């Protein structure tokens, strides 16, 4: 790689973030703060996603 | 030599949970 090459032979930099999106516990999350949780009564509801 | 497996090499096939059904 040289500065002076044209867009398609400069370098670029790749990163893949691969997500194993399981039925599994989680270890990675979004910034989500959580609630005290509720029972035995109609409640909309959001666990791990 | 040889031996014979029977019903062995079973294994929970996905992390989920289910009960009283005949799953495939
Ligand atoms: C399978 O195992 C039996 C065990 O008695 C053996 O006699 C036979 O030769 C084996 N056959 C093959 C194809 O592995």
């Amino acid at each position: 790689f040289q500065p002076t090459y044209g867009v398609g032979y400069q370098p670029y930099r790749v990163v893949v973030l691969s997500f194993e999106l399981l039925h599994a516990p989680a270890t990675v999350c979004g910034p989500k703060k959580s609630t005290n949780l509720v029972k035995n009564k109609c409640v909309n509801f959001n666990f791990n996603g | 030599a040889y031996t014979n497996s029977f019903t062995r090499g079973v294994y929970y096939p996905d992390k989920v949970f289910r009960s009283s059904v005949l799953h495939s």
